[PDB]
RNA sequence: UGGGGCGAAGCUACCAUCUGUGGGAUUAUGACUGAACGCCUCUAAGUCAGAAUCCCGCCCAGGCGGAACGAUACGGCAGCGCCGCGGAGCCUCGGUUGGCCUCGGAUAGCCGGUCCCCCGCGGGGUCCGGUGCGGAGUGCCCUUCGUCCUGGGAAACGGGGCGCGGCCGGAGAGGCGGCCGCCCCCUCGCCCGUCACGCACGCCGUUCGUGGGGAACCUGGCGCUAAACCAUUCGUAGACGACC
RNA sequence: CAAGCGUUCAUAGCGACGUCGCUUUUUGAUCCUUCGAUGUCGGCUCUUCCUAUCAUUGUGAAGCAGAAUUCACCAAGCGUUGGAUUGUUCACCCACUAAUAGGGAACGUGAGCUGGGUUUAGACCGUCGUGAGACAGGUUAGUUUUACCCUACUGAUGAUGUG
RNA sequence: AACCGAACGCCGGGUUAAGGCGCCCGAUGCCGACGCUCAUCAGACCCCAGAAAAGGUGUUGGUUGAUAUAGACAGCAGGACGGUGGCCAUGGAAGUCGGAAUCCGCUAAGGAGUGUGUAACAACUCACCUGCCGAAUCAACUAGCCCUGAAAAUGGAUGGCG
């Protein structure tokens, strides 16, 4: 018999194997289209969650009851210092999907890059890159980069800049740079790239990448939360106060014909840790980390020209529960997926 | 016959090849069915599409991921096909699927190597002409490619490419021929034996 | 019951040269040229008369629904020679109670766009094809002029405004407002 | 948890906040051209517009599915990769010339040649001339298959030394060609003489792709010179496992 | 099919006398399976499917001017609520809306619940019985097991393969 | 189970029944006949495992009746009148909500009317009859093949593949 009293699922099967994820740093999993015809730009970057706050705007958007009115919007802060293009690589288009040819990396390459390798380290001798970095300097420093290039320019299509980020910087404890490959979507290979190869070693900080009030996509992974019950995880009624083997269930998982239960009934599972892209927030702010030039810029950070003291976004006593936020940040709308301290593409 | 086989795909008729394709893999001849996107069917497109969408809605309720695999490429597809005229449950059906290879466009070795055409599968031959119909292609495409642009314009750059050397193949032949002439005074008592018992005349 | 045969001959006129590549039809007079595939259609076109006088589509081994076809051709192949001569002329008339329909062509022919339908806000844009040369006439008050070489071009077009121009959740019995066709005519007419 | 105010941290609530994104094929339907059916016709051959549909895209998982590139065990005893070229021996098998290429049309094609014309040795055009139950035919082409003697003719610079360097071209999942110097060596396809090769005394797995594939060990040259897991710590994570 | 209604007019909408079918969400027949007993009614929760479309998208109808409305097509994409009474399925009313469509899955779902009703043993009235006692005639109290085993599913380690 | 053939010591060869013969899967890897149909739900075998009245110029055959070089059919042009507010009905019905009826002239041919519609006309149209063209045309039945009628619940079965 049909149910007497018709109500929605509870929680979408479009997003269902609701599994601790397998990576961490949020995978982009789909680069904008490249039109060839505007310049070369990058269209990903790599921040990280700090905590959040009140800001004030004025608005316009002329016909609502708040045209014209102060509004307080919760907003996320970032902490994203510039990222350092390490190595290329180079996409060609196949029947079968989308394999890669040639991977480049730099002469020198860094040190905290070099973290996102060798597991343990300290054990390890960090031999890492010493005899990629050997070619940087020789008659085959010509071959295998050169020629290379050259058939990258030939038979290639899309082409990714690999960037590690400067985890020095940070307050974290961390010290293991999050490389990511960020696909360029430029005008015309040759012209995407020959660019790429002038930023080998080179600083990318957020106003290349970014403008203030882009709407962006925040791509990371959700803050964990362990096993859960039903009624936690995929957010279920309560069976009522009387139930003999506990109220915080499914009580009919399936008829007593499809003899399997199915796909798509509630279940206790892992909860959090889950990969979620989040779209189409916006950037309020994008900042500026406090830089010298005598005796500190800590005011060119929350000194809005419509209040004009001297603070920066660090609040009093740090954001909590990770730190203080020393270079650029981006300031975006409401709240992102995952906790503190969090990489966040 | 011996050795490998190489089929190319197009103007055949989907299920009419890939039967004479499963007889040849049962009997240990190595198939390697190419251009399967220019494999055509009998029926009209939409028939044969709302005949594919048909099979899609057959899916294994309790669990998807275990239920029917909807293959989408028509490699793939065609493989399924050839794969229920063969015993695949038992050892020699899969031995004989493994003897079986399939690809859509023509790829390297198989763009360089002549390759062959079952006319009992060939659409012109076992088809009326007043008669409609789908490419596997354009089958494959509505639901679900994501490869017919790709395989288009790779196809493109391979044809450039394979008609540069028709085209001095040609040319050489022209020298053939010509020096044929150029020399037909001591040839021309082997000719002879040759058009004598049949050969070249 | 198949018909052993069945042809017609086409009158072609001393302005004109067709020239058939094997099956498709090309067409070649004043004012431009088209072209036509019959691959499909599957029948024999001679072109016997010599000067060039006779486009001759055959038929052959045919049964009825193919026999239907014969006419076809034919057709499409005179309706190429008016168009490539004399060149064809759609006009329409638009039709109201009150909101002036508001027309105004917006490249060279190409963007027909209307304003005030019924009193409708949203400005209904409508695209012609390739060589289907719109434009406002004049001698006379709420009129467009669609000319082409193309009888197939030409008359999706007509049909694309007037169509477009359609009444939703009322009576079309009264509201007979919309752009519409009044007279399938030709440039030059001789 | 003696009680109760207030209460950081942490969970957490349309009880607070933020974010929910695009194409294609077409149904019904509406149409264009237009046949049957010397008219009319949404159709018989052709087209067009068309959606909470369907498929796809963003989104989520990610294969007894692939990618790229890192480093490759100094040693206190190690063990290998190449490269080449050397000697035995478990085993697992299938085979027993190759064919090195257009595109497609099918009530049509193939090729030649352009005198002529346009484009980038080529491509396109036009004219003519041949083939088209196809003879620069997959009914197809090629190459040979007992050995060497030597002493004529026909044929004469062909081939070789894992002969040796350089420049190409080829990337869809290349794995292959191609094209240039120099050394030494050899003189082979077809007719013929002329002799020869254990002639095993009618007998079977004969002949090769075979320096197969793989698994164990005897020579030289050049390079090499770890990471992984545990333990510890951290928590970004938690049952334990897993992960940062 | 079709006699009629519909001012007129068969067939916009309807439609008699007849007649041809489906359907298994109604009850019957039947007695094929189970009596070394497959948990026997409702409610809650939760999935999924069907369409026999109540809403909404796109459409063709009307006796469609608008407004409003019914007929029908593709169509099952997302919807179908809060209560008073009632063991109830079933009903009726208030209320909201956009709708308050209809159904299936062992008459979906007792090692999911509850146990209100059926349907033990205690009891009470009605009637019948001479009586023990009977009564789809009323009424109040009445123990609701066991998962560790293979499976499905949800997560979690992992696995041969890639030196 | 129960249909069809066929009744079974254990084997080699040959041969068959009922069945079959793209491939699963043995056999058509006949240069097999002659046909019919294209399904936006095809069809595809005695039980047995699906449909009906009823539809259906979807196409193919008949059957019968028609029409016509005195030149039809179809197409484009002209008339479609008068005797005549004919009679009943008046509420209008002069051809026309309805009916008895109900026939002549001009004839060419025009029904005292098929309809539109009009309160009634008109105005229009249709029978009838002409003008223009050139040879086959039309109607009712009846069958063959397909289309519709045709709507169900874990996903989906000519056996599958096709
Ligand atoms: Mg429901
Ligand atoms: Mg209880
Ligand atoms: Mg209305
Ligand atoms: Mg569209
Ligand atoms: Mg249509
Ligand atoms: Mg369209
Ligand atoms: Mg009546
Ligand atoms: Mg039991
Ligand atoms: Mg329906
Ligand atoms: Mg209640
Ligand atoms: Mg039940
Ligand atoms: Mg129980
Ligand atoms: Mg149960
Ligand atoms: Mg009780
Ligand atoms: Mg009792
Ligand atoms: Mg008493
Ligand atoms: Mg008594």
């Amino acid at each position: 018999s049909h149910r007497k009293f018709s109500a929605p699922r509870h929680g979408s099967l479009g997003f269902l194997p609701r599994k601790r994820s397998s990576r961490h740093r949020g995978k982009v999993k789909s680069f904008p289209k490249d039109d060839s015809s505007k310049p070369v730009h990058l269209t990903a970057f790599l921040g990280y969650k700090a905590g959040m706050t009140h800001i004030v705007r004025e608005v316009d958007r002329p016909g609502s009851k708040v045209n014209k009115k102060e509004v307080v919007e919760a907003v996320t802060i970032v902490e994203t210092p510039p990222m350092i293009v390490v190595g290329i690589v180079g996409y060609v288009e196949t029947p079968r999907g989308l394999r890669t040819f040639k991977t480049i990396f730099a002469e020198h390459i860094s040190d905290e890059c070099k973290r996102r390798f060798y597991k343990n380290w300290h054990k390890s001798k960090k031999k890492a890159f010493t005899k990629y970095c050997k070619k940087w300097q020789d008659a085959a420093g010509a071959a295998a980069l050169a020629a290379d290039f050259s058939s990258m320019k030939a038979y290639c299509q899309v082409i990714r800049v690999i960037a590690h980020t400067q985890m020095r910087l940070l307050p974290l404890r961390q010290k293991k740079a999050h490389l990511m490959e960020i696909q360029v979507n430029g005008g015309t290979v040759a012209e995407k790239l020959d660019w790429a190869r002038e930023r080998l070693e080179q600083q990318v900080p957020v106003n290349q990448v970014f403008g203030q009030d882009e709407m962006i996509d925040v791509i990371g992974v959700t803050k964990g939360k362990g096993y859960k019950g039903v009624t936690s995880r995929w957010h279920t009624k309560k069976l009522p106060r009387k139930t003999h083997r506990g109220l915080r269930k499914v009580a009919c998982i399936g008829a007593w014909h499809p003899a399997r239960v199915a796909f798509s009934v509630a279940r206790a599972g892992q909860k959090g840790y889950h990969h979620r892209t989040e779209i189409n927030k916006k950037i309020y702010k994008i900042g500026q980390g406090y830089l010298i030039k005598d005796g500190k810029l800590i005011k060119n950070n929350a000194s809005t020209d419509y209040d004009l003291s001297d603070k920066s976004i660090n609040p009093l006593g740090g954001f909590v529960h990770y730190g203080e936020v020393t270079n650029d940040f981006v300031m975006l709308k409401g709240c992102v997926v995952g906790t503190k301290k969090r990489v966040l593409t | 016959e011996g050795q490998v086989l190489v089929l190319d795909g197009r103007g055949h008729l989907l299920g009419r090849l890939a039967a004479i394709v499963a007889k040849q893999v049962l009997l240990g001849r190595k198939v390697v069915v190419v251009r399967c996107e220019g494999i055509n069917i009998s029926g009209n497109f939409y028939r044969n599409k709302l005949k594919y969408l048909a099979f899609l809605r057959k899916r294994m309720n309790t669990n998807p991921s275990r239920g029917p695999y909807h293959f989408r490429a028509p490699s793939r597809i065609f493989w399924r096909t050839v794969r229920g005229m063969l015993p695949h449950k038992t050892k020699r059906g899969q031995a004989a699927l493994d003897r079986l290879k399939v690809f859509d466009g023509i790829p390297p070795p198989y763009d360089k190597k002549k390759r062959m055409v079952v006319p009992a599968a060939l659409k012109v031959v076992r088809l009326k002409p007043t008669r409609k119909f789908a490419y596997l292609g354009r089958l494959a495409h509505e639901v679900g490619w994501k490869y017919q642009a790709v395989t288009a314009t790779l196809e493109e750059k391979r044809k450039e490419k394979a008609k540069i050397h028709y085209r001095k193949k040609k040319q050489l032949m022209r020298l053939r021929k010509q020096a044929e002439k150029n020399v037909e005074k001591k040839i021309d008592r082997f000719t002879e034996v040759l058009k004598t018992h049949g050969f070249l005349v | 019951m198949k018909t052993i045969l069945s042809n017609q001959t086409v009158d072609i006129p001393e302005n004109v040269d067709i020239t058939l590549k094997g099956r498709t039809v090309i067409v070649k007079g004043p004012r431009g040229t088209l072209r036509r595939d019959f691959n499909h259609i599957n029948v024999e076109l001679s072109l016997l008369g010599k000067k060039k006088k006779r486009l001759r589509v055959d038929k052959w081994w045919g049964n009825r629904k193919e026999l239907a076809t014969v006419r076809t051709i034919c057709s499409h192949v005179q309706n190429m020679i008016k168009g490539v001569t004399l060149g064809f002329r759609y006009k329409m008339r638009s039709v109201y109670a009150h909101f002036p329909i508001n027309v105004v062509i917006q490249e060279n022919g190409s963007l027909v766009e209307i304003r005030n339908f019924l009193g409708e806000k949203y400005i209904r844009r409508v695209r012609m094809r390739p060589g289907v040369a719109c434009s406002v006439s004049q001698a006379q008050k709420d009129e467009l002029i669609l000319e082409g070489n193309d009888i197939e071009l030409v008359s999706n077009s007509a049909a694309l405004i007037q169509q477009a121009t359609t009444v939703k959740n009322k009576d079309i019995r009264k509201f007979l407002d919309g752009i519409y066709v009044s007279e399938k005519g030709t440039v030059q007419q001789a």
